[PDB]
RNA sequence: CCACCCGAGAUUGAGCUAACAGGUCUGUGAUGCCCUUAGAUGUCCGGGGCUGCACGCGCGCUACACUGACUGGCUCAGCGUGUCCUACGCCGGCAGGCGCGGGUAACCCGUUGAACCCCAUUCGUGAUGGGGAUCGGGGAUUGCAAUUAUUCCCC
């Protein structure tokens, strides 16, 4: 084998090594044929071998599950001819009623089709005329052993079919999929699930990439799409009263097939839709799931327009009964409604809504209370449909023109409704302003609903923060010089002395928005106007001054970043100053704002980081969990810092250690700071900073293991927990005994009340070692703990 | 974590199956109706049932349960 | 051209590979009359019998057999056999002749198209 | 579940080895008695027995036959197995030996080549050739050993 694969009588040598193929040894078999698979696939032989795989097998009943082991293995390294051969031999060897030999000859054309031969070893027509040949077969319905390997091989022949030729396997998939939904009838589940796949399998590669080239199918198509409209029908009348088992199934295949074709599927679809509406009448439908992610994917794939010409919405104005039957399409279409026009959604649901509303209303003033709220939630449920309509509208450029003076008056003077008209104008721009003639239209009625959110957010008592982050984003998406005047006059507001504290709030929110979207000069100026009030003693207005210092240097590139390297000596020099005089809901911006100025940090300025390592270990154990959250950022962000300043970052970090070494020995509540932040530090710098100095810190651990203080205790425990986690086994073995007898000498009340801790230690350090070493060297009462273990590692399995 | 009460569970279920027509979406709202109809012990349990019907009511008026 | 459809009753199987031929009735090589179970032979001819020589002029089956006894297992081939013939005309043939000849069948003897459900009880 | 805005607070502090009938098992007594060339079955060696048989109560196998028995021919399975399961040839009446191969297993046994059943011959209503025990001789395996028949084969 290795002498033929790597090189007259050469043909003999390769006949000497076939002819013993059906030598009964199982040994000598195996042999040669991983010999005859390895000198084939490492070609002018296959016609021989080929040859001779006819003759020995139209020769001969044991010997031939051998040779189709082999015509597996090498039917796609064969010449076409003898290919058809081979398949007219594989057709005369399944005719007889043998399961072994019918098995690997379907097999050997799974592994055919598998490989996805060329022109040269398997063509269209040939492709064509095997698949039409193993039509005849199909036993029954529910065999099960050979109908899922059956349709897998037909699967794989009619992609490479599609592949060779695709208008060709378009036009001869429909019946298969007819047979496909004709076989979902099996009793068995595998068969329902093999069926499902292949049909989907071959929608989404088959069907879905030729998408654009078939175009719109009618009821009078001619080409391939009216082969799409007929697995269409294949599959709609898979929809009927003679399955009841198969549903999910089906409703799958519906989905995909809606994905994959709806767009220009879509004058023969109705029907679908009208059936599918039918079935979610019956009393006990459990598939309502399913049938509505079916129906979600039609409406995402067309749009609710020709969705409610085919199953009309009967909510249109005055109704006589109060069961409404499709009230699910409501929840359908803002659920999935992505792709479709502003204009529709204009023209079909403001009147109604307008309708709705009066009704309720009118209802509500003449007593009954119980139709008018089912009007009003009707009509709030039919109007969260546009942030679905906002998703990515294609006529946005002329359409939002007939919404502007409507969702200013709904944001205005309709509360209830506000924080949808919020959401849904985030939406639009979160995903609409791809193009560029949308965000010209959207600036240019921005400017009208800039005064009319401003007084909205500035009005007393109201969702301020969903107005705030529309805001946010609504700024960021418009032009600069509206948002320089309306910074002055947002900073005129705040100088004046007449206004009360919470307009002065309002109007200060409303500069931390204008403050990241203004440009340099603007935000220097404000940055002048904001630097004294960092040392007001109103907690509000220095956490809106640190929010503004935050934002103005959150952004990474624009006119924010040229303010922030051209002003960084000074912004250093005010943030040290103002470090004293800092209120404690003030603390959670501002290490944000250190954040945002630490990331950008050169090499000269060790000093600024080393004055501002105690304020944010104390904010490691700052009363705001934000601020928590923030200071440990921060840590990991100057510890990252430190490893830019130098050559060595092992060193670097030593350093950046003994920098914060000496916070273990002042006050209680620094100690346990320290500790924190130790703890915080060795979860982010597990090697790098070097393990043998784990193991003093772990030391000196164990020290602040016998203080008297609950806070030092268990801000030990956590370090000891980490250090478990993270530091090596084998590095633990040397210090295994010490920190345990630390632990074991605590306390009686300290033992009491941090058992947990000190259960999941042991229970780390029993899973990490042997169970009787730390059973020995603890003292007795925590023995008992020490068992429970045990049984977690017996009954967690 | 957080997880809701059984008690609180009993307690929305009956303001929901009771008085649902004058509850609404707005947070504050719901919480001066809750405490303007039943007989109510806490503040905090007030709040939780507040909070736990303002959600359920975000739910349901999309769909039934 | 031609269809394959097996017969089942208890363990035998027998599949019928049936084909527009020249009015041979072949079982695993041996015709129906040669077929050993002689004092039952006249259930293997049942339908060739009851239904007449005439259509059968252009039929060719073959049967390969296997499994069961022999009362099960010529129970299992005579059922083949009309199945057989059933698909045969239902797939290349007119519909209402199938439904024809299996509404005498089913007339006749109702395991001739359905198999006995009830097998070997463990 | 995560992150974030607002908010003073989106989690900062106090209290909670003990209980089990949930399972189940050989540690602590200077524990009460009784025994210890009267070994709480002391170890090994050789040979027997568990089958012995007048009799009762019962599980089963084979039958009393003609719907049978003998002879020849015919054709169909599954649960399971194996380093002792066996494929092939020779010597063989015959159990079995001899030379050779596979299988630590949907592969080799093994298309597991079954038996009643069917198709032909003879027997012909009697202790019959039905039914086979109980005995007499030989032969061949299994085993250190077949004598109290181990087992099977031929009259």
């Amino acid at each position: 084998a290795t002498l033929l694969r790597k090189q007259p009588v050469t043909l003999q040598v390769y006949h000497g090594l076939l002819s013993f193929t059906v030598h009964p040894k199982p040994k000598i078999r195996k042999a040669a044929q991983h010999g005859v698979c390895s000198v084939l696939k490492g070609h002018p032989a296959a016609i021989s071998t080929a040859k001779f795989c006819i003759q020995e097998i139209e020769k001969s009943a044991t010997t031939t599950l051998h040779m189709l082991t082999l015509l597996k293995d090498l039917l796609p390294c064969f010449p076409e001819g003898l290919v058809k051969s081979c398949s007219e031999t594989l057709l005369r060897v399944m005719t007889l009623s043998h399961v072994l030999v019918t098995a690997c000859a379907m097999q050997a054309f799974h592994s055919l089709f598998h490989a996805r031969p060329g022109l040269s070893t398997l063509s269209a027509e040939l492709n064509a005329q095997i698949i039409t040949a193993l039509y005849d077969y199909v036993p029954s319905e529910n065999d099960l052993q050979p109908l899922l390997a059956w349709l897998k091989v037909m699967e794989k022949a009619h992609i490479n079919l599609v592949r060779l030729q695709w208008d060709l396997g378009l036009g001869h998939l429909p019946r298969f999929f007819g047979t496909a939904v004709t076989c979902l009838l099996s009793p068995h589940s595998q068969v329902l699930t093999a069926a499902t796949q292949s049909l989907k399998e071959i929608l989404k590669e088959c069907v879905a990439p030729h998408m654009a080239d078939i175009g719109s199918v009618t009821s009078s198509a001619s080409g391939p799409a009216q082969s799409v409209a007929k697995m269409f029908r294949a599959v709609e009348e898979g929809l009927t009263y003679k399955f009841h088992a198969a549903w999910s199934s089906v409703l799958q295949l519906l989905c995909v097939f809606f994905e994959a074709c709806g767009r220009q599927a879509h004058p023969v679809m109705r029907k679908c839709l009208q059936s599918l509406c039918d079935l979610r009448l019956s009393p006990h439908f459990p598939h309502t799931a399913a049938l509505d992610q079916a129906v979600g994917a039609a409406v995402t794939s067309m749009g609710p327009e020709v969705v409610l010409q085919a199953v009309p919405l009967e909510i249109d104005g005055s109704e006589e009964t109060l069961d409404f039957p499709r009230s699910w399409l409501l929840p359908v279409i803002r659920d999935h409604v992505q792709e479709t026009r502003l204009g529709f959604f204009t023209t079909y649901f403001l009147p109604l809504a307008n309708t709705l509303k009066s009704k309720a209303m009118d209802l509500a003033q003449a007593g009954s209370t119980v139709e008018s709220k089912i009007y009003d939630t009707l009509q709030w449920q039919m109007w969260t449909l546009l942030p679905g309509f906002c998703t990515r509208p294609t006529d946005v450029a002329i359409s939002f023109k007939g919404l502007a003076r409507t969702l200013g008056m709904a944001i205005s003077e309709r509360p209830d409704l506000r924080v949808t008209v919020c959401q849904a104008l985030r939406t639009l721009i979160t995903k609409g302003c791809q193009a560029e003639a949308d965000r010209a239209e959207v600036s240019r009625f921005a400017k009208n609903f800039l005064p009319i959110l401003f007084n909205l957010y500035g009005q007393p008592v109201a969702p301020r923060r969903a107005v705030l982050e529309t805001i946010r984003t609504y700024l960021t998406i418009t032009d600069t010089q509206l948002v320089n005047s309306l910074l002055e006059k947002a900073s005129e507001k705040v100088l004046d002395p007449a206004s009360s504290d919470f307009t002065r709030l309002s109007v200060l929110d409303l500069v931390v928005a204008l403050a990241p979207c203004a440009d340099e000069a603007a935000i220097s100026k404000l940055y002048s106007t904001i630097r004294p009030y960092l040392e007001s003693k109103a907690h509000g207005v220095q956490k809106k001054a640190y929010r503004v210092l935050e934002e103005v240097c959150a952004s990474p590139q624009g006119p924010g970043a040229l303010f922030v390297q051209s002003h960084l000596e000074d912004l250093k020099k005010t943030l040290l100053d103002s470090l004293r005089s800092t209120s404690s809901p003030a603390k959670r911006p501002r290490l944000k704002c250190l954040l945002h100025i630490v990331r950008k940090l050169s090499a000269e300025h060790k000093e600024f980081i080393t004055a501002l390592i105690p304020e944010v270990i104390l904010c490691t154990k700052e009363v705001s969990v934000g601020a928590r959250k923030n200071a440990f950022a921060l840590l990991v962000e100057m510890g990252h810092a430190f490893l830019r300043f130098g050559s060595n970052q092992e060193e670097a970090l030593q350093c950046y250690l003994v920098l914060i070494y000496p916070g273990l020995v002042g006050a209680v509540t620094m100690v346990s700071c320290s500790i924190l932040a130790l703890t915080h530090l060795l979860f982010e710098f597990k090697g790098l900073m070097g393990t043998s100095t784990v193991e003093q810190l772990l030391e000196n651990v164990c020290l602040l293991l016998a203080s008297r203080t609950r806070d030092v205790v268990k801000s030990a425990l956590g370090f000891i927990k980490v250090a478990v986690t993270v530091m090596d086994v084998a590095h633990l073995a040397k210090h295994v005994q010490l920190v345990m007898e630390a632990i074991g000498k605590l306390s009686d009340d300290m033992r009491r009340h941090f058992r947990m801790k000190l259960r999941n230690l042991f229970t780390k350090f029993i899973r990490k070692f042997g169970f009787e070493l730390v059973k020995r060297l603890l003292p007795e009462e925590y023995h008992r703990v020490l068992v429970n273990i045990r049984k977690a590692e017996a009954r967690a399995k | 974590g957080r997880v809701r009460t059984k008690t609180v569970k009993k307690a929305a279920r009956v303001i929901i199956e009771k008085y649902y027509t004058r509850l609404g979406n707005d947070f504050h709202t719901n919480k001066r109706v809750c405490e303007e109809i039943a007989i109510i012990p806490s503040k905090k349990l007030r709040n939780k049932i507040a909070g736990y019907v303002t959600h359920l009511m975000k739910r349901i008026q999309r769909g039934p349960v | 051209q031609s269809v394959q459809v097996f017969g089942r009753k208890k363990t035998a199987t027998a599949v019928a590979h049936c084909k527009r031929g020249n009015g041979l009735i072949k079982v695993n090589g041996r015709p129906l009359e040669m077929i050993e179970p002689r004092t039952l032979q006249y259930k293997l001819l049942e339908p060739v019998l009851l239904l007449g020589k005439e259509r059968f002029a252009g039929v060719d089956i073959r049967v390969r057999v296997k499994g069961g006894g022999h009362v099960a297992q010529i129970y299992a081939i005579r059922q083949s056999i009309s199945k057989a013939l059933v698909a045969y005309y239902q797939k290349y043939v007119d519909e209402a002749s199938k439904k024809e000849i299996k509404d005498i069948l089913i007339q006749y003897d109702r395991t001739l198209l359905v198999a006995d459900p009830r097998r070997c009880e463990s």
